This record gives structure tokens, C-alpha cells and sequence, in this order.
């Protein structure tokens, strides 16, 4: 658990760092991006293990694979918009794995 | 010039002289070494207290944020620039309003798709960025009509003009809202140009070539970026703007462009922004290829600074004074992280 | 494939999780989210935990460690699995590991 945890500060602290840059680059992309919510890309999938003779809860990282919302309007900010496209979605596969 | 001074002193005097205070008017460089050498909030209020800026925190949430300093900057912009603006004379005025038509076509275009989607329109009031004005009615409480906000916004709003491009009420769903953005801001742009090509004096002679600049390194950065998606070349070369050198030659390289070496072959053609290219570090702890553009920018805006007769001295003010917030609250911004080895995305002006 | 991932977290957090695709719409049109700052109230923070809670279609959480601090009496009370809530530190702030959910359940640890 605490080897997971440590990656995982490391990680998200990384990725809000490109977040921190992006906003630099594109300044107030996050208006429009909160604006824009209708579909995910991305679901859990839940699915079981008997490690002995109880039954386990356990959680699998499923992409559905929806169209992302590319922003490039503000400046042409896409080149950090795509860094942080991997940045965080590394992160949250962490996060399911944690889950 | 030829024109101006028996007659641009008369009613630009005043003008002048504030644009030239107004460039004192930042922060000097003592105070950014008082800046960086606190590494604090408290104390970055209290020493902000001391300059030009601040003394503006009064009101506000004991807790000191960065976003609290992004805000203090930002409306000590729109003041300066409600200072300005309030001043002016049919042409500087128009000038002026051109000046901000960008900001408004971004802030409408904020507006759009809150209506579309079932959102109030007092929720969009607080939202909108700083300069936006809309006292202008038909475009609020519209009952979440498309064709409401289509005649609102062709008849009411003054940037109704460019939406006789944006027009049958289909672009709203079946195109992308940037994509819209993008053709206003190319048809606002190149009216802008036409506008300025009119007044054929130092005023045409200063905006020209920044507009061919802003033109070019926008085709350039565009050109980068849309490796990654959903776009063809001819769709491509429809939303670049015609006010360019490229469009005389450049332009044709940049939809052939598929990678990074053939638009780095575009830079080449130009030795003025391959200088730009080459300082495209990106190195953690110090400056980037967009700030290699802001720098030429920085450039251009104290070239306009030196001569005095014409219009783009108070373009300049903008961009210098957009870069002097961007260093300011991003100072804030790692003084709150306390991350000391990143300080470096911002460029000093003045 | 079958729920929802749901966050709670300042701009900075929901920002780049929305950019991650994070993020849904019902057919209420009623979000999976809550950004909270210094203007959102606790009590609000816990009606909206509780209305994620009512929902069948959520399974992970994603709490800011303010949040937690915020609500704490309703995280702790809910000792449920089925809400696998998982504790995340800000961006400007110490990475939180006491009063973790789980450390207190060991005892031969750190």
C-alpha cells in the first residue's frame, strides 16, 4: 500500500506541475473545459477474485475510448494539453489500481 | 509624420504621455528581486503594499491565494485599460475597440454553448474574463433559443458584423464551438488589418508587420499542433489569416507540413523566427519556445515605444502588460508551491 | 465498464481530472462532481458525498485531503466498501498520510 502511495504523490504532483504550465500557455482553459462535460471515456470494471474461500471485491481500468475534447483555441495550448492528457491519465490509472 | 504632430499632438498628447507613464507605471526590477526574495504571501502582500501595485488585498480572504493575485492583476489591467478606453477619439477609440473586440469575441464565445446546454445565464454573469462590458440586452434571458442568441448577437452586439460568416444556426450543434472560434477570429483579424491598411500613416506602418507576425507564428503554432487530430489541409489553409507574408509564400509549406522538421523548414525560410525557434529549450527552469514569441513580442512592443506618431504604442502596452501579470501571479504561484527550482516561466519587460 | 469514477476537489484537481475524461453527465443532467472552494460549505460537501452515496453508479471516490479534513465524521462513519474512497493530498499543500482511513486500521505499522 505505502509503495503504491509514494508513487502515486509523486505522480500526481508531476502531473499538476504540466497542469500548472498549461495554464501558463493556454491562461484560463479550465472555464471552458468545466464548460464541456457530456460523455466519459473511461469506466471501472468490477469482476471478483478467491484468493481463499471468500469471495474479493477487486477493480479493473476500462477505456471505453469516447472522443477526448480537444481545446486549442486559447493560444494553440494543445502541446500541453496532450502532456497533460498523459500526465493525469497515468495517475488515474494508479488510482484504480489503488481502489 | 507627414499628417501628425500639427495635428496628432491636439488630441493625443495626453495619450501619449499616460501610455509612455503607464510603461513606468510597472514594477521595477527592485521589486522583483523583492518579489522572489520573500517566499511568502504575507509578506509578498506586504511588499506589494510598497510598489505601484497593491495595497489592493484590503476586503479581501486572510488566507492569501494565488488566484487572489491573478485577480489583483488582472483588475489593475482592466482599470488602467477602463482609464484609457474612457479617453479617446472616434479612430483610437475604433483602434481601442478592435483592441478588445479579441477578448470579447473569446468571452462570447464563453457565453455560447451556456444556452445551448440548460445553464442559467446569471451563472455565466461572474464567469465572464475582465473587459468583457455585454451591457447590451437580447442576448440575456433568451429562453435557451438558438435563433434567440443567433438575432441577439447579429443585431445587438457590436462584433455583430463577423457573424455574417457564422450564420443558418447549424455551426451551433453540428460544429465545433473552437472551430467557430477560429473563424471569427481570423474574419475579426483580417478586418482589423483592412482597418489599419485604411490609415495609411505610421499607424499602418507600425501594425503592419506585427499583424503579419501575429498572423504567421499563429499559422506556425497552429501547424504544430494539430499533428494529433482531426483535420485536413485544404479545411486547413480555409482558417489561416490571409494578413500574413505567408500567405505570399510559407503558408503552402505549412499545410504540406506534417511533423516538426518540415514547419522547422517554414522557420527556416524566414531567418527572423528561426532565432525563436532555436530557443525553444523547454528545459525545466527556464524559458520555452512560447516564450521565445512573447519575447519577440516584448521586442516589437519597445519598437513601437520608440516611435511616437502613430497607434501600436498602445498594442504594445498590452502584450507587455499581459506578460508583466503572467510573471507576476505565476511568482505567486510558486511562492505558494514553495518550489524554488521552477521559478522560471516568466519574462521580465520593463 | 459498469460505474463511474466521481471526484471532489478544488479547480486545480477537477480541471485535470475532466481533462483525464473524468466526468459525467446523468440522464438528469446532474454531474458526478463537485468543485468546492472557499465559498462551498461543509454541509453542502456532505449532502453531495450522500448524494453520490444514493447513486448506483459510482463506485470510486476521489476526495481532496481539505475535503476529507472537512467531512471527516462522515467518511470515518462510513465504513463502507462499496464506496471505495480513496484520500489525495493538494497541490500546494504537504502530502496527507495521518488520518488515513486504512492506517488506523493497522497497528505494526509506521
Amino acid at each position: 500500500i505505502i509503495e503504491t502511495k509514494m508513487l502515486m504523490g509523486e505522480v500526481m504532483r508531476e502531473a499538476a506541475f504540466s497542469l500548472a504550465e498549461a495554464k501558463f500557455t493556454a491562461g484560463d482553459f479550465s472555464t471552458t473545459v468545466i464548460q464541456n462535460v457530456n460523455k466519459a471515456q473511461v469506466k471501472i470494471r468490477a469482476k471478483k477474485d478467491n484468493v481463499a474461500g471468500v469471495t474479493l471485491p477487486v477493480f479493473e481500468h476500462y477505456h471505453e475510448g469516447t472522443d477526448s475534447y480537444e481545446l486549442t483555441g486559447l493560444a494553440r495550448g494543445g502541446e500541453q494539453l496532450a502532456k497533460l492528457k498523459r500526465n493525469y491519465a497515468k495517475a488515474v490509472e494508479l488510482l484504480v489500481e489503488l481502489a | 509624420s507627414f499628417f501628425p504632430e500639427l495635428y496628432f499632438n491636439v488630441d493625443n498628447g495626453y495619450l501619449e504621455g499616460l501610455v509612455r507613464g503607464l510603461k513606468a507605471g510597472v514594477l521595477s526590477q527592485a521589486d522583483y528581486l523583492n518579489l522572489v526574495q520573500c517566499e511568502t504571501l504575507e509578506d509578498l502582500k506586504l511588499h506589494l503594499q510598497s510598489t505601484d501595485y497593491g495595497n489592493f488585498l484590503a476586503n479581501e480572504a486572510s488566507p492569501l491565494t494565488v488566484s487572489v493575485i491573478d485577480d489583483k492583476l488582472k483588475e489593475k489591467m482592466v482599470v488602467e485599460f477602463r482609464h484609457m478606453r474612457n479617453h479617446a477619439y472616434e479612430p483610437l477609440a475604433s483602434f481601442l475597440d478592435f483592441i478588445t473586440y479579441s477578448y470579447m469575441i473569446d468571452n462570447v464565445i464563453l457565453l455560447i454553448t451556456g444556452t445551448l446546454h440548460q445553464r442559467s445565464i446569471a451563472e455565466l454573469v461572474p464567469k465572464c474574463h475582465p473587459l468583457g462590458s455585454f451591457e447590451q440586452m437580447e442576448a440575456v434571458n433568451i429562453a435557451q433559443t438558438p435563433a434567440e442568441l443567433y438575432n441577439a448577437i447579429l443585431v445587438d452586439t457590436p462584433l455583430a458584423a463577423f457573424f455574417q460568416d457564422c450564420i443558418s444556426e447549424q455551426d451551433l450543434d453540428e460544429m465545433n464551438i473552437e472551430i467557430i472560434r477560429n473563424t471569427l477570429y481570423k474574419a475579426y483579424l483580417e478586418s482589423f488589418y483592412k482597418f489599419c491598411t485604411l490609415l495609411g500613416g505610421t499607424t499602418a506602418d507600425a501594425m503592419c508587420p506585427i499583424l503579419e507576425f501575429e498572423a504567421d507564428r499563429r499559422a506556425f503554432i497552429i501547424t504544430i499542433n494539430s499533428f494529433g487530430t482531426e483535420l485536413s489541409k485544404e479545411d486547413r489553409a480555409k482558417l489561416f489569416p490571409h494578413c500574413g507574408r505567408l500567405y505570399p509564400e510559407g503558408l503552402a509549406q505549412l499545410a504540406r507540413a506534417d511533423d516538426y522538421e518540415q514547419v522547422k523548414n517554414v522557420a527556416d525560410y524566414y531567418p527572423e523566427y528561426k532565432l525563436l525557434f532555436e530557443g525553444a529549450g523547454s528545459n525545466p527552469g527556464d524559458k520555452t519556445l512560447e516564450d521565445r514569441f512573447f519575447e519577440h513580442e516584448v521586442k516589437l512592443n519597445k519598437l513601437a515605444f520608440l516611435n511616437q506618431f502613430h497607434f501600436g504604442v498602445f498594442y504594445a502596452f498590452v502584450k507587455l502588460k499581459e506578460q508583466e501579470c503572467r510573471n507576476i501571479v505565476w511568482i505567486a504561484e510558486c511562492i505558494a508551491q514553495r518550489h524554488r527550482a521552477k521559478i522560471d516561466n516568466y519574462i521580465p519587460i520593463f | 465498464r459498469g460505474k463511474l469514477i466521481a471526484v471532489i476537489g478544488d479547480e486545480d484537481t477537477v480541471t485535470g481530472f475532466l481533462l483525464g475524461g473524468i466526468g459525467e453527465l446523468n440522464k438528469n443532467r446532474h454531474p458526478n462532481f463537485l468543485v468546492v472552494e472557499k465559498d462551498t460549505t461543509i454541509n453542502e460537501i456532505e449532502d453531495t458525498f450522500r448524494q453520490f452515496l444514493n447513486r448506483d453508479d459510482i463506485g470510486i471516490i476521489l476526495i481532496n485531503q481539505y475535503i476529507a479534513e472537512m467531512v471527516r465524521h462522515a467518511l470515518d462513519a462510513h465504513q463502507r466498501s462499496i464506496p471505495a474512497v480513496l484520500e489525495i493530498p493538494s497541490k500546494e499543500h504537504p502530502y496527507d498520510a495521518a488520518k488515513d482511513s486504512i492506517l488506523r486500521r493497522a497497528k505494526g505499522m509506521f
